[PDB]
This record gives structure tokens, C-alpha cells and sequence, in this order.
């Protein structure tokens, strides 16, 4: 692994390095200037005036091996140099630490060999035996030089892939003071301290303090940075204080609390009665037994014989008739209840004391007198009582008659009739039904 | 001159 | 554009730089020491031992042009030097890269000219023809030196404003290892890795991981960092499960649902009745027709003649008197309904069989009945319904007597009078009104 | 404060430094190379090729003073060197700024003295009077060298504790361009700018933008990064819109609103009546006065003599008996109410007009009438209201009979007997009670 470079130069060299006595380098302004350029701590390929690495690869011909190396410079550390102590020309003193050569390449090296179609490691080697002796090693994983050297890079003759790790200075310092710092990859430290601004990868610039995980302590009531819940969705796992909503419960609205669902403490048969005073209370409303019920609140008649069909009621097993009568004071008499030939033929005719009365196809003498008189009816139809008077004020008045009388179903039904000879009655009836059947069942 | 064959500061760098 | 500095020096220079064969710089310890101080990649103004830039501006006289430069050192790069290859004393080899001179100013340069009252660019220039030849260019945008030079800065002769971009080293490295790194401006990196601590601009030190935008996904239930909602303000856009609040709806509390607003499924006329058992049901309460109503629940009398105004009732078109009586068995009999001269003179007199009865300015022959023998009241005022007896046990008892009798309005009103000569009468009445008018309408 | 090192070397030195003309250093490659290694701005201990500080302490022997220094190199700045201006051999020109020496130690220095059992400062001093003249100061706060020196570190002879500030290069630059940057301590910048990635101390990598404090403004509805409240816990400080819950208020569910608690607008005595078609309304249900109430709804009889204890009513002060009857037309007659010898012997016997009837141990002739006649009943027990008739249709039929009759308590109780000679009798009764006491109070 050799390519003895015809024109490379290395500096500096003495009897105290590996050269014979006659073969010490001659001094040049260019050598001192290029040596002064050293900056790193290790061995590295030098950068140009722009800050671009030199000794770069070009014209990688891949599997046909060959590659071009551009000119430039690199620094190579070597240990075991001897120096002259002070005024004594005798090379006498060993250096304790490794110290740099500059390697200057004035020409592009042309079509340097590699192994075919595989990975190769490239090394630049200085031979400390001459002013100038330089060679290159290459090969498929082939060994680095024993001699002072730098790993100029790696080229793969199959893929054409290249990397070079040693291509700018590793630098170790204590404190760095700078205007600006710009790293290609990582910036790292045990404390990154962004005074004035921190910019994230989204390009947002922050000044105020950032947020840690588990900051939920703050968003709650009475913590710093509380949130307003107005407008948010969901249901809370605890039920919430209900806002005013009485009106929503009404008869046909979205909420409908029907009364037959509600509680009451009240005893059986109690009813909510209003007390006035806005308030309900559990009272009891008790209807009577002995229930009587109306059918037809009977028509008026006046200045005329009573238009008597005062009941044409629905069937009730017992009817109670009640009358009010205004008068012909000049000619009172009977409120006739001779009736006529009703649907069934039951009537009885008995009076106040008279014990007997006469009968025909339409009745002879059943009367209800507009005069307090020995005149009554008692039968299956027609149980009567009591007799009124044709006056209040001795001549004329409205405030006159009443009677209460009743009949059973003998016929399933009946209307009731009337007459008065004098014509000039006026009359109102009431009629009410009650219900016990004609046998063993009401 | 060459390195080593001068005490420092008592010669100019290069050549005639 | 020239100011040939009388005392400035430049190093290094030899036959291979631009100097004549004899005019090579004589070597000095100070030159080597100052040259070794080179550190950057470019051309820059050198720092003092403190880390402050040298060659500083002072005493800017503004519109009167002149300005002072303080002593110091700068590094100026030049290409195209020649060197001796190894032992061969002939200058024979060209350097591939630009390499530094040191420029040393031992004195302040005093009152250097500028153009009047405008911007000016300042350049320090080496003439590579002499050991020492140095000059300065200045002017209103006047052309930079063609000779090796550095842009020492810019000065405005109107405003006195100054900047200088080349005042410390640009430095390009591969890996920087440091203790502390402190930039006056930007620390940019394509990854910033704050191990141990990150401090923001507010001076808050974070160790735990920071929060991204769109972290709100976490604050919900069963997420990490869930928040308690207790005490937060606002209304949720969804309505919420209501807490226990039955009692709030009460008669005069905040919520108020009136019973007339509530639903029922019940049929017409149904009423909520308590079944006991805490529960309501929609049954029906049915009052009778043939309604009768009280006025004044009639007074007691005992050991005395009856306090006979047993009612002085409000107008009802019909009244129903009912009596309860305890009787003087030693002298029973007459229950003289004396009823003397009531407001209108309607009466009738008839007995239970006696057909006719006597009358006077006050009642001679109307009685209710202590001894169940024959008597009656029959008239527009006074319809009777049979008699009563003065004994339970054959001698004496309390458990004796009742009757039921009625009167119409003939007078619009009435109060009923009664007497007994025996004295030892005792009594309660009831009275109830009913309402059919004395004409064609109730 | 001295240890004149027998083998240390210093470079460079000329007449332009503190040496005599006999005593100028000889030039060496090793000196030039080691000098070019200088990089920092100040005076510092030089790093090895790894980037580790040289001239390290070893074998600190505590209160027995002695300490070992390992070989290496350090740089020491000195001011006030003189140089040759150009070609002139006369050392004549002052340097404006301080410039470095190299100090090379080829050997370990062994068991160097300190003061006993206290803190000590160690200083390495160049004596600018010879080619190689170097000495070390040490002592308990003993004065640093006057001569060009570096504070090599501090050792405490009591504790064995050591620190050293000057152990690598302080470096000040304008712009740093690097691949990777790594501080052992702080990174500081007036803007920290993480393109691509920021990593916190927890080792989480952020690309998206970070969160500021007071971000709570965003979490609310309509904001970016809204939170859904479903599942969260607590009570909101404002009451919430109540979700549908009508059914929860029911009789024996969790919420319980009893009807007696509720409002009504209704007047006194008003009751919620269902109108039908859902809505309740505040009508009034009015029971009548003149209240009558049942005890035992009477048994049927047919084809048989009356099973006559037809009711056994409780102690109401007045009973109202009502009858319904059917019988054989071959033998109608009396509904016998002769009864038996009752608990108390109250009777009266009066018929319609008959005025009188016979009395015995059990009754001779008290009757109720199948076929309308003079037959009637009046007494303390037993008041009557007339007679029915023996037919409906002329031939045998059910629809024959009713009557109403009443009695007081004479005995506190009673049950009523009956007989009918035809046998082929049939019946139903009603009974109702009414209360007024046999004295001055109901
Ligand atoms: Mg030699
Ligand atoms: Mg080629
Ligand atoms: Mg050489
Ligand atoms: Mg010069
Ligand atoms: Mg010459
Ligand atoms: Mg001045
Ligand atoms: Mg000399
Ligand atoms: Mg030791
Ligand atoms: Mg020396
Ligand atoms: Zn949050
Ligand atoms: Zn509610």
C-alpha cells in the first residue's frame, strides 16, 4: 500500500526528528504561516479561507477503482521529537506530548487506486526519513500506516459512497465566548440557558416561562390560569345544581310530571283543596248517599195551561217531581194530574182522608190543589203530600206554590201531563231520578 | 538557513 | 487612498513572498510568538489577553474627518506564496491554500482622514514588496485595496456611527468540547439537547418534559393530567344531569310549579284522590243534585218555652225545617206554631184529616205534634209530614221526637215562632235552603 | 517559593526577550510544532491529542506536604518583547500586545513541597533571564510570581482537595460554525434556536411548538384545543341547564314532590279537576248539606215471607228507610209493621184518618200498604209518607211498589220485622242515617 507522492512537502523536520543530519528542512515564510494555522487538539484535514475542508475527493470512478484527491493541507501529530535545550546545539530533550506536522499537497493526485467493487479505507502517511517523503495507503479494510497518518476518508468502489470523519478540527476548550454559534447537528449541555428568547422547531419565539407536564393543577378554580366552561360539551360524572326550570314540567312541554305520579302524605280519600293563600292542603270532600240526579230542568209556562211534558227523562227506577206555581188568583183550582193513557196503566186515586176516588180510561178526579184542601194522590205512580195557597199578599203575588211528589217505574218510562180551566197559571218544575230496581237487585 | 543550524533571531529566513 | 504607516511591521516575508532576495524579514522571538496566536480560518482582528479585539477606533472627530486607531494586531491571509521543497534552497513550490501574515501596529495612528460628513469604509493593507510596507484605505465607498487586506471597519463622518464585521475570528471546527459556551447572540443548532436542565427567558429551570400545543386531549377524564371541575364558571352547551331538587318546586320557593299547570291522563271530572299508601289516583267525586244548604244551625232550648226564632235565614226560595224535641210527659201536647203575623200574610190551616181549620189575626189552630194523634200544617207557608210521640220508656225519656216540614218564600223571608204552656220543652232544629224562583225561572 | 526545574525548557527567546546575546535559543522543529499548537486567547495548560489537560496533579500526600506533577505543556503570555523591524538586525520595535511562551516539562516533578495542613496555591513561573530558567511557587496563600506565570492549580494539604481553573484554553471568537457542540456545563445564548428538534432533560424530543403559561385562554369553546368535559367531576359554581327528569319526581323515586307542597292560584275550596284532554283546572266540587249515609244495603227476598231484619244500622239519631216490593196479585195486603217487642217500647199507631189503633204486648195493627188505602203510620218511632198500589200492567208484574219512612233513636238502635200472608212476597230496601242528638246539640 504505497503511492510515493512526487511533490508533497512536510514541515518541520530536524536531526531531532527522523531525518539524517544533512536533510533538515530549509525555512520558508509559507511553512511558518501554514504551520501557525494549526488550531485543533488532534490530527485533522485543514480548512480553506472559506471554512471548507480541503484534500477533498473527486472523480470517483467506482468499480474501475480510481479516484482524484484535490490539493490542500492537513495536520499530523507525531510524538518522540527531540529538541535542543537552550544554547546547546546537542539534540538532547524529548518532548512529552505529540506535536503537528503540516502536510501540503500542491497538486491534485490523479486516479489513485482502490480495490475493486468494495469498501476501502484511505490514509495519508508521512515517512519521517526525508524532507518530503509521503505516501498513501488504500485497500479493502487494509491496515493503516504504522507511520504518522490521518484517515483521509473512506470510499466504496461498489457504491461510490464516501465519508471522512477527520475532515475538520476536534477542539477542546474551557470557556468559549462567541457572538454567534451555529451547529450542523447537536448542541448539547447540562444547562441550556436561553436568556431573552427560545425558538422551537416550528419557529415560534418564546420569552415567558414554558409549561411542564402535569400542569392540570392550575386550570381549576382559584388556581392561576383558570378556564371558563361556557360552551363546552359533555356530561359531568357528578350531577349538577339544576337551574330554574319549574315551567318545563307543564302539561304538554318537554317535561311532563302527571299528577297521578306524585306523592301525597294524606290519608285515604283525601283531596288537594286550595286554602286560598296560594297553598294546597289535604282535605276530604264527602258527597251524600241517597243520590238524586236531574234530567230536564223543566220548562216555564205562563199566562197559559202548563205545557206539561215536564219530564221526558231517561229511565230512573224512581222519579221525584217538585213544582213551583204562580197563579190565577181570580180562579184557582186543581193542578190537574188526571194525566192520560200512559204506557202502563197503574194509578191510585186516594186523597187526604177520602180513602177512595173514581177511575176511567183517562182519569176522572186526580188533582193537586192550588188551595189547601182535601186533595191528594197515592199510588204506584203518584205518591203526593200537602197543599198550598193561591195568595201571599191577600190579592195577587208571585210567591206561592210548591209540592214534592214521586213515582216509580211501573212502565219503564213516563212523561207527565197537566190542565187548568182558568188558563192563567205560571209554572216551573224540577225532576230528579233515583235507582233501586223492581226486584232483588238495585 | 536550515533549522537547528542557527540560534534564533540572528539570521534572516531563507536564501541567497 | 494611502497612509504609509511609518512604524507598522509585517511577518513573515522571504524570497518566496513578494520581497527581493536580500530583503527577507529578520527572525524574532516576538514574531513567532505573535504568529502562533493565529486561530481562525479567515482574516480577522486579533484579541488581547482578555479577549477584547485590538486595533480599536477612538476620537472620531465627525465632520472634521479625522479618526484615531489604537495599536494592536490583525491577521491577513495571502495566497500564491512560494516555498523551498525540503533541502533544495531554490524557491520551487507553490502553496495550495491562502496563509496568514501578522500585522503589528506598535503605535496609535492619529487623525486618519475620512470623507466629510458621510459613510466611509476602512481597510488595512499590506504591500508585499517590502519588509514593512503597510498602508490604509478610506473613503465614501471608495474601492477596497487589491493588495492583501482586511476590512478594519466602517465609520460615518456625519453620525459618528461605527461597525466592524472582521473584529474577531471566524472559526470552523468539527466537534467542539467545552466546559461553558456563552454567545452574545444566537445559539443555533439542528438539535438542542438540554440534558439535566433547560432555563427559559423568564429564568425558570425545567427538568420534566415540556408541553406541546394540542395537549388538551389529555385534560379529559381518564387522560393523564385530568382536571377537577369543582368551582368553575359557565354553562355547558349540553344540559346536565340534575341533582336532587324536589323541594325547590314548593309553594313559595324559588321554583314554583302550580298544580293547574300539571298533566293528568284522567278522564273528565276526575280528581286526584289519595289511596292512602303515599299515592294518588284519578277517581271521581260525584255530589248529588237536589242540593240543600244550611243557614243557622238552630239554637238549643231546655227547661223553658222554646226560643222560637230557630232561624232568621238568608233568602232561599224554599226552606226545609227539621226538628228534634224532648218533651214534658207530665203536660205534653200542643206545639203551637204561633208564627204570629210574619211579613206577608200567606197561611193555610188544614189538619191531617179535618179538611178545614179555623184562623185568626194570629194562629188559633196550627200545631206540630207532641202526641202522635191528628194534627197538621198545610199551606204555601207550611207543608207537614206527620206526627210524633212524647215517650220512649213509658214514663219519661230524652229520645223522643222529630218532624220534617217546609215553606216557600211568600214573604221573601221568615222567622218561625212557637210556644208551649207546660214550660218543660227541650229542642234543636235544623234548617236548609233550596232555590227555585217564584216564577218561570229558578 | 522556589523549585528551579533542572530540565524544563522555554521557547522562544532572543535579545528581544530577557536573555543575553550569548543565550538565544536554538531553533527546533519540536519547538515550532509545539508553539503552533497555541490556540486560546489567554494563558492556559495545553491539552494532549485526546483533548485532556496535561500537567496534572498526582500522588497528593496530604499534611505531609508533597505532590507530584506529570509532564506536559502550558502556555504563558508575556508582554514587552522587542523585535527587529524588517531587515534591521537591531532589536528595536516594541510589540503592542502580550504573546505566548511554550513551557515544556519533559519529566514528572516529584514530591513538590506545600505548607502543612492548609490550602495552597501552585504557580509555574518562567524566569526571562535564561534559555530554560523555570521555577515553581507554592504556599498557604503565598504571593504569586511577579514573573510570567500560570495558576497551575490549588491543593489543600489538610483535605487533599484540588481544583485548577486554567486547565484548558479560554477562547473568544466571533462566529463558530461546527458539526457538534457539547458543553460539560452551561450553554448560554441571548437567543437559543433549535431548528428540527429540542430535547428536554426528561429526554423527550419536540418538533411542534411549545406551550407558554396562561395558555388556559385556548381551552375554552371556540378556541383552538378545546376540551370535552364528558366524565369530569365536581359541581360548577353556576347552576346548569337541567336535563329531562320529570319522571324522577314520582311518588317513590329519588325526587319526591308531594302535592300538598305545590302552588295553586285557585280560590279557596277549589280542586284540580281533569278537563279531559290532559289539562287540570281549578273548579269546585260542592257536597250538599242534609247528608244521609248508608249502613247495610238490604237483602233481596222473593217467593217467601220477608227475611225481615232488612237492615241493622249503627247509632245514627235518625234513619230513613226506603222500600221496593213485588208480590202475588191473588193475595196482596199488609206489609206488616207490627214488628216485635223492641229494645225500648216507643210506638204510636195512628193511621191516615183513623186517629187511633189498638195496642198490645206485640202490635195489633201497624201496617204498610200494598194497595193504596187508609193504612198509615205515625209515632216517635215510625213516620210515614203514603201508599202504593197493587199493579203495574194489569197482570202479574215486578214494578209495583215504593215508600219512604223514618224513625228516631228511641232505643239507641233497631232492626225492623215484617210478614205477608201470601208468602209470595219480594223486596229490596235502602236505609240511611242522619244525626241530630235527642237534646240541645246535634
Ligand atoms: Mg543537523
Ligand atoms: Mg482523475
Ligand atoms: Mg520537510
Ligand atoms: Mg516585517
Ligand atoms: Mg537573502
Ligand atoms: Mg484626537
Ligand atoms: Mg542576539
Ligand atoms: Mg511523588
Ligand atoms: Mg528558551
Ligand atoms: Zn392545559
Ligand atoms: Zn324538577
Amino acid at each position: 500500500a504505497d503511492t510515493t507522492i512526487i511533490d508533497a512537502v512536510v514541515f518541520p523536520q530536524d536531526d531531532g526528528t527522523g531525518v539524517s543530519n544533512g536533510d533538515e528542512d530549509y525555512d520558508s515564510a509559507g511553512y511558518l504561516a501554514s504551520l501557525a494555522r494549526y488550531a485543533g487538539d488532534g490530527s485533522y484535514v485543514g480548512g480553506d479561507s472559506t471554512g471548507s475542508p480541503t484534500l477533498q475527493f473527486a472523480n470517483i470512478d467506482t468499480a474501475n477503482e480510481e479516484v482524484d484527491i484535490q490539493p490542500g493541507h492537513a495536520f499530523i501529530l507525531e510524538s518522540g521529537h527531540i529538541v535542543q535545550s537552550g544554547s546547546q546545539k546537542t539534540y538532547d530533550t524529548n518532548l512529552p506530548d505529540s506535536v503537528p506536522y503540516v502536510v501540503i499537497l500542491p497538486s491534485s493526485v490523479t486516479n489513485v487506486p482502490l480495490d475493486t467493487d468494495v469498501d476501502n479505507d484511505v490514509w495519508l502517511a508521512v515517512d519521517p526519513t526525508s524532507n518530503d517523503s509521503v505516501y498513501i495507503r488504500s485497500g479493502n479494510g487494509l491496515s493503516a500506516p504504522s507511520d504518522p497518518s490521518v484517515k483521509l476518508g473512506t470510499v466504496n468502489s461498489s457504491t461510490g459512497s464516501t465519508t471522512r470523519p477527520n475532515d475538520l478540527a476536534d477542539h477542546s476548550v474551557d470557556a468559549l465566548n462567541a457572538t454567534t454559534i451555529d451547529a450542523s447537528d447537536t448542541v448539547t449541555g447540562d444547562t441550556v440557558d436561553a436568556t431573552t428568547t427560545l425558538t422551537d422547531a416550528a419557529g415560534v419565539s418564546h420569552t415567558g416561562e414554558l409549561e411542564d407536564i402535569n400542569h392540570g393543577s392550575k386550570h381549576e378554580d382559584g388556581g392561576s390560569d383558570e378556564i371558563s366552561v361556557g360552551g363546552l360539551s359533555g356530561d359531568l360524572a357528578d350531577p349538577q345544581d339544576p337551574k330554574a326550570h319549574a315551567a318545563s314540567h307543564s302539561a304538554d312541554s318537554a317535561d311532563e310530571i302527571s299528577v297521578e305520579n306524585l306523592s301525597t302524605t294524606g290519608s285515604a280519600d283525601t283531596v288537594p283543596i286550595s286554602q286560598g293563600d296560594g297553598t294546597l292542603s289535604m282535605g276530604s270532600i264527602v258527597p251524600t248517599d241517597l243520590q238524586w240526579r236531574e234530567d230536564s230542568n223543566s220548562p216555564q209556562t205562563d199566562t197559559n195551561v202548563g205545557t206539561s211534558t215536564y219530564t221526558i227523562a231517561d229511565t230512573f227506577d224512581e222519579y221525584l217531581i217538585r213544582v213551583q206555581v204562580f197563579e190565577e188568583s181570580s180562579a184557582p183550582g186543581t193542578v190537574e194530574l188526571r194525566a192520560e193513557g200512559n204506557s202502563q196503566s197503574s194509578y191510585d186515586y186516594i186523597s187526604e182522608d177520602g180513602t177512595t176516588t173514581s177511575a176511567a180510561t183517562s182519569i176522572p178526579c186526580i188533582e193537586l190543589q192550588a188551595d189547601s184542601s182535601t186533595i191528594s194522590v197515592f199510588g204506584a205512580s203518584g205518591r203526593f203530600s200537602g197543599q198550598w195557597e193561591f195568595r201571599s199578599q191577600p190579592n195577587t203575588s208571585t210567591n206561592l206554590a210548591t209540592a214534592g211528589f214521586l213515582a216509580v217505574i211501573s212502565s219503564p218510562l213516563g212523561s207527565l201531563e197537566l190542565f187548568r180551566a182558568a188558563n192563567n197559571f205560571s209554572v216551573t218544575w224540577e225532576v230528579f231520578g233515583r235507582d233501586i230496581g223492581p226486584a232483588g237487585v238495585p | 538557513p536550515q533549522l537547528g543550524d542557527s540560534k534564533l533571531g540572528e539570521s534572516q529566513l531563507g536564501s541567497p
